[PDB]
Parts: C-alpha cells; structure tokens; sequence
C-alpha cells in the first residue's frame, strides 16, 4: 500500500551506498587508497595516481 | 636467462639506505613503488630473479 | 670484454613484491612506538596509514 514513499527512501539510501561503493574503485589506478599511493609512489607519479 | 634463480625472502627486517650508499647498478628503475619509501613500508611475496 | 657498450653482459636482479594484499613478513628499519587508547591519532599498521 506504502510503496510509493518507501521506493523513495529507497532510492535515496541506494544513491548514498552507490556513492559509497564508488570510493572502492580503483578507476584505472594503482590502488583505490590514497593514503597507499602516497605512501608507495614519488610525487611525479603519484600525483597522476 | 633461461633459468634464471629465484630467491625467496621473508621474516626480516631490510635495510634498502645501504643498497644506495654503494651501488654501481647503472640502472635502478622501479615499477609500482618509490624507491625513496621503501623503508617506510612493510612488504611480503619478496623474490629476486637473478 | 673487447665490444662497446650494448653487448656487454648485464646482471640484471628483478625485485617483485605484493602490496597489502596478504600478512607482510618483511619491514622497513622504522621503530615501532606504544600503542593509545580512544584518541585521535594517525596511525601506521604494517603500511597501512
């Protein structure tokens, strides 16, 4: 009977975890922690990480 | 080449300051690390292919 | 020994390791400091920042 409100939060509350989710891709890179990057790489490569 | 050596190492403590401090390798060129943070760092799955 | 440069024998030593993906067994010469309870401090767990 409620669907309609409820599809609304949760549509809402799957776009916060999509954002979420995204912090886990590596999106073409090393890895997906910056802290590691920083602490593996030289600035010159780093900064393209 | 061919049959190249591989050597494991694990469980110690390395020291990467001394490998600068007398070195002839005309070349030194890394990959997926800085050369400068590997005393930083903890590592496993070490081999050297020789 | 009489050839130029090129040609030359060349040693060549390949370091290959992983990165955090398993319990890491050998370490840099860093000290190892104690260990604080509820407060916030930037910490550095085998690599990991």
């Amino acid at each position: 009977a409620l669907g309609k409100l409820q599809d609304v939060v949760n549509h809402n509350a799957q776009a916060l975890n999509t954002l979420v989710k995204q912090l886990s891709s590596k999106f073409g890179a090393i890895s997906s922690v910056l802290n590691d990057i920083l602490s593996r790489l030289d600035p010159p490569e780093a900064e393209v990480q | 080449v061919y049959a190249w050596n591989r050597k494991r190492i694990s469980n110690c403590v390395a020291d990467y300051s001394v490998l600068y401090n007398f070195a002839p390798f005309f070349a030194f060129k890394c990959y997926g690390v800085s050369p400068t943070k590997l005393n930083d760092l903890c590592f496993t799955n070490v081999y050297a292919d020789s | 020994p009489t050839y130029g440069v090129g040609h030359q024998p060349y040693r060549v030593v390949v370091l290959s390791f992983e990165l955090l993906h398993a319990p890491a067994t050998v370490c840099g010469p860093k000290k190892s400091t104690n260990l604080v309870k509820n407060k916030c401090v930037n910490f550095n767990f085998n690599g990991l920042t």
